[PDB]
RNA sequence: AAGCUCGUAUCAGUUUUAUGAAUGUAAGAAUGAAGAGCUUUUAGUGGGCCAUUUUUGGUAAGC
RNA sequence: GGAAUACUGCCAGCUGGGACUGAGGACUGCGACGUAAGUCAAGGAUGCUGGCAUAAUGGUUAUAUGCCGCCCGUCUUGAAACACGGACCAAGGAGUCUAACGUCUAUGCGAGUGUUUGGGUGUAAAACCCAUACGCGUAAUGAAAGUGAACGUAGGUUGGGGCCUCGCAAGAGGUGCACAAUCGACCGAUCCUGAGGAUGGAUUUGAGUAAGAGCAUAGCUGUUGGGACCCGAAAG
RNA sequence: GAAAUUGUUGAAAGGGAAGGGCAUUUGAUCAGACA
């Protein structure tokens, strides 16, 4: 479907202040509530922190690089929603469905036209 | 249905008509300011002739741009800035000059630097950096109905109707200007000319009044 | 302090009487100090006499 | 000011749907106010009692008038004649709905209100007393 | 939708303001103007020098 | 924050004119603004350091 | 004497080069040209063409390079600074429950309201029914004894959302809800009038009557008491 | 069968600090579309 080319604002992941230094400080961002911080008081040359102005294109958001928003799938029965919406969703098969269930829910799709994003998972030969 | 064609050929019919008036109308303005600075030109001509000397009818009208930034200002020129519409720097307003006005901007100064305009500075200005304040809303001009649409009330129906109430400053010179809404004019294409921006113009400066001068940074600044 | 604003209504009680009784462009409102028209001053007997820092 | 009412009744919802179309719509000041009364909580419409709207009807130049009530119609005891109206409220307390049928008149919802009186017209607007009670 | 500026792109210009064919067409930005010989008198001269 | 009015002519760290012994009033002066008033109640807050301009005292000089 | 030109200002004068941008998505509008049909640079980019079709985009990543970049937490104060905590990792680890009273909101019923002390019943600590009372409210005032709220269409005047009649509209008038101010009628205790305490006279009191508004449950929450945000004290 | 912490193997860097941000080269590695 039609879609706009997609820009990002920021491609970097948001890390938490000294989580590069500590180790029991996670990745994971949190914002410094000190009120004598540096990064809070945003000065040069320190990290860059989570706010609306990085927001996502509206038209573009939620949408993998083929223009398609990602859905996750189970079984049959929930795929065959995504029957009339091609263009606009594509299929994600769930990570704790079986190799037995995954080719039924891959030949099922083939069949109606519905995109699915992960092919080739539990698919050895 | 009807009224598919009919309505729209009637409404095409009443375009041309308004546009025919507004053709004439403009026709008087440029009659106008042609034969009054024609008339300017052979009054001061004739008093050379006769021996004497022709002072000029007084400036009515200034441009005032504002040079500052909004910080370490005092509270009685950081109201009269409000006050004249020039809310942040590089911001423009026209003012009507009354003994009222004058005082005002000799309180202001170092924060502005002002003159007396042209009509070509005018006219470049209200044709790019237009904006109208209907009911609020910064509204680009572009099309003569928008100006009509508002100002009907007080004769103004064009664009240079407009700029007409503006320098022959007009009965009506209050609505035209608050319609507009307070230029936003970029940093000056050529520069300042100055080194140091905050003396008076006199004095190697950029502020207070520069009387002619205005219409040479008004016209970089747009 | 407001000695002038009952003074300047009675003014106007004047200027509302000949407004009716005349065909009026009526201007009850004070205008400021408008800027100066222009004249053609002449120097026939006022002749412009120079001046310097002589001392 | 408010959007939506802090009211989790879908039928109070759909009343407020109603009248937010009819107020934009039909431009009379009756719907403005009634749709305005709708967002309003229960200590900022105190029930009005029938003993008021038979004051409303003892008014002059008020007999056939279709009176409403954006709070709740309550019964009386202190009254013992009652006129042969129709009162439009949102809910009536089973004696108040008892003394109005008695009497020979109706009682009428809001939204039947909406469609005899869509402009909102032969309305009359009671409220009850606010500052009376703490 | 967007500002197209009068002064570049004519066509605008022309949108707004009629009178700017006519302007155009007899050039009345350029136009030319009769002379006359209304010399300066003595008194002017004498005290100019 | 909540309710009830008017969304206005309710006004403004501003100028003018007039009234007065850099401050005082009034305006059918200017310019600017659509966030106005009235109840009800609910958090936090109750230090100062630096500099400019007036002004009174000071002295080797600072002050 | 007759010219040129500089400087200054205007042109809705013409003509090149360069950069960044293309948002919107059938049609409406304002325009321009055209004899008209039609076209257009006029309500935001289309047309043509080429290479690749994978690691060539790009991402993640280790490093190099240019430029930037105090060590966090606490506690002080007007500041900075000291000072205090911090060898590293995992897991645990601090505004919770309840009683009482209160505001706001939601809900049920409404001059009433609350079943769950109990009883009946039950598919059994669930759910579903309920007699008699009780609680708070519907009446207050006074120290108590005691007395106890309509002269009027529940009252006159001043405003007042709405509604109604006229208005081609603006506007005028009638009606006036809630509510706000002022002059009154009744209840209560408070003195003259002398009918013993009568008819009438004037205020003071009240979180009064003046045609009720509350009761109950739930939620956010506030105050106070409990170990009461978590750890610590010179002990009797 | 996590992390702290350690060994081996492979890559890289290292002239009185290191880790961090913007941008790119280089090396490593990876995603679709061509169903």
């Amino acid at each position: 479907l039609p879609h706009p080319k997609i820009v990002k604002k920021h491609t970097k992941k948001f890390k938490r202040h000294h989580s590069d230094r500590y180790h029991r400080v996670a990745e994971n961002w949190r914002k410094q509530k000190g009120i004598d911080s540096v990064v809070r008081r945003r000065f040069r040359g320190n990290i860059s922190q989570p706010k609306i102005g990085y927001g996502s294109n509206k038209k573009t958001k939620f949408l993998s690089p083929s223009g398609h928003k990602t859905f996750l799938v189970a079984n049959v029965k929930d795929l065959e929603t995504l029957t009339m919406h091609t263009k606009t969703y594509a299929a994600e098969i769930a990570h704790n469905i079986s190799a037995k269930n995954r080719v039924v829910i891959l030949a099922r799709a083939k069949a109606l036209g519905i995109k699915v994003t992960n092919p080739k998972g539990r698919l050895a030969l | 249905a009807e009224q598919v064609a009919a309505e729209r050929a009637a409404r095409k019919a009443a375009n041309k008509e308004k546009r025919a008036i507004i053709l004439e109308r403009n026709a008087a303005y440029q009659k106008e300011y042609e034969t009054a600075e024609r008339n300017i030109i052979q009054a001061k001509r004739d008093a050379k002739a006769a021996g004497s000397y022709y002072v000029e009818a007084q400036h009515k009208l200034v441009f005032v741009v504002r040079i500052k930034g909004i910080n370490k200002i005092p509270p009685k020129p950081r109201k009269v800035l409000q006050l004249l519409r020039l809310t942040r720097i590089n911001s423009g307003t026209f003012v009507k000059v009354t003994k009222a006005t004058l005082e005002l901007l000799k309180l202001i100064e170092p924060y502005v630097a002002y003159g007396y305009p042209s009509y070509s500075t005018i006219r470049q200005l209200v044709y790019k950096r237009g904006f109208g304040k209907i009911n609020k809303q910064r509204v680009p001009l572009s099309d003569n109905a928008i100006i009509e649409a508002n100002l009907g009330k007080y004769g103004i129906l064009s664009i240079d109707d407009l700029i007409h109430e503006i320098i022959t400053v007009g009965p009506h010179f209050k609505q035209a200007n608050n319609f507009l809404w307070p230029f936003k004019l970029s940093n000056p294409s050529g520069g300042w000319g100055v080194p140091r921006k905050f003396k008076h113009f006199i004095q190697g400066g950029s502020f207070g009044n520069r009387e002619e001068f205005i219409n040479k940074l008004v016209k970089s600044m747009n | 302090c407001r000695q002038e604003f009952l003074e300047r209504v009675k003014a106007n009680a004047a200027k509302r009487a000949e407004a009716k009784a005349q065909g009026v462009a009526v201007q009850l409102k004070r205008q400021p100090a408008q800027p100066r028209e222009s004249r053609i001053v002449s120097t026939e007997g006022n002749v412009p006499q120079t001046l310097a820092p002589v001392p | 000011h408010r959007t939506a009412p802090k009211s989790d009744n879908v039928y109070l919802k759909l009343l407020v749907k109603l009248y937010t179309f009819l107020a934009r719509r039909t431009d009379a000041p009756f719907n403005k106010v009634v749709l305005k009364a709708l967002f309003l909580s229960k200590i900022n419409r105190p029930p009005v009692s029938v003993s008021r709207i038979a004051r409303a009807l003892k008014q002059e130049g008020a007999a056939n008038k279709t009176v409403v009530v954006v709070g709740t119609v309550t019964d009386d005891a202190r009254i013992f004649e009652f006129p042969k109206t129709t009162v439009a409220a949102l809910r009536f307390t089973a004696g108040a709905r008892a003394k109005i049928v008695k009497a020979g008149g109706e009682c009428i919802t809001l939204d039947q209100l909406a469609v005899r009186a869509p402009k909102g017209q032969n309305t009359l607007i009671l409220r009850g007393p606010r500052n009376s009670r703490e | 939708v967007l500002k197209k500026n009068p002064l570049k792109n004519k066509q605008v210009l022309l949108r707004l303001n009629p009178y700017a064919k006519v302007f155009a067409a007899e050039k009345l930005g350029s136009k030319k103007a009769e002379k006359t010989g209304t010399k300066p008198a003595a008194v002017f001269t004498e005290t100019l020098k």
